[PDB]
């Protein structure tokens, strides 16, 4: 009877809208926590830049040199994930 | 030099893991979506309201 | 560090059930709250200067 | 040089270790909450008053 | 020695899977980092010199 | 003697787990620590010279 179709039909749509609902979690999910990645790296980056800016003062600067070429493998990583974050949003 | 250089391979390796790992659950989800949002459309085409192939 | 992936997925879960209020109305409760105080205040300054 | 060279590994694996705990309950506790005011929730969906597919 | 070759045979078999990179970026990397670590510090050096 | 190989087997079987400081912080903390101790008292043989 097609009566009785329009009620299953509708059912089975209900089995998707949370479905659908529980893909979306999973999408956001990873978006917290690639976001929260990028700020470790970053802040090791920053821990890196105050342990610069502790050298290069006093006349040590081939010190400063080192300190700083040490942060660039960090500073490429930054710039990375922070286009992918802004993709995902 | 070895020891050096193998490590060298494992740290880069490694990286290239847990980075995999991440895309994995994004396409996944995507798929998902792409199933799930994908899935309902076309039972809505038998209600389509649009065409006389419909119940409604 | 699975554990607070595992949070941020509780968390992050019901940001969807219930969503954060829109920018609009953030923009303007605060927006009105500032008259509401000084405006209210405006006759406290004034009916009891 | 190994009885002091022993000891060395003995108190900073100690300091370690009470490090370890504090931090055990800190995660626990933000899960619970992260579970009870998380279960809560859910049951007030059945009870949305925003929708046509809760009981008021 | 014929294990050396079959090392031999097994390294250079994804040297073909993953070639390395050209010349022409490795002539550009480090001609940019060092750039990259100068031009940086060229404001660490200036601005609190 | 084997034994000393099992002892270095496992000494050095986390020396991979817990890589050791490299010496760029190793050549950082002893050097920023002689300002901390003299900095500190810098102010030290100073303030109650």
């Amino acid at each position: 009877a097609p009566e009785d179709l329009l009620e299953r039909l509708l059912g089975e749509m209900e089995l998707e809208l949370i479905e659908l609902r529980r893909a979306l979690a999973q999408t956001i999910a990873t978006f917290k926590s690639t976001e929260r990645q990028r700020d470790a790296q970053q802040l090791i980056a920053q821990r890196w830049y105050e342990k610069a800016q502790a050298a290069l003062d006093r006349g040590n600067e081939q010190l400063a040199r080192e300190a700083l070429g040490q942060r660039q493998s960090y500073q490429s990583h930054t710039e990375a994930l922070g286009k992918s974050l802004g993709e995902q949003r | 030099a070895l020891v050096e250089q193998v490590r060298g391979q494992l740290q880069k390796l490694e990286r290239k893991y847990l980075e995999l790992k991440s895309q994995k659950n994004l396409y996944l989800a995507r798929l998902k979506s792409a199933i799930a949002a994908q899935k309902i459309e076309e039972i809505a085409g038998n209600l389509d309201n649009a065409s006389a192939s419909s119940l409604f | 560090e699975r554990i607070e992936t595992k949070i941020l997925e509780l968390e992050a879960e019901r940001e969807l059930l219930n969503p954060p209020p829109s920018p609009l109305d953030k923009k303007f409760e605060q927006w009105e709250e500032q008259q509401a105080v000084e405006a209210t205040l405006a006759a406290m300054k004034a009916r009891r200067s």
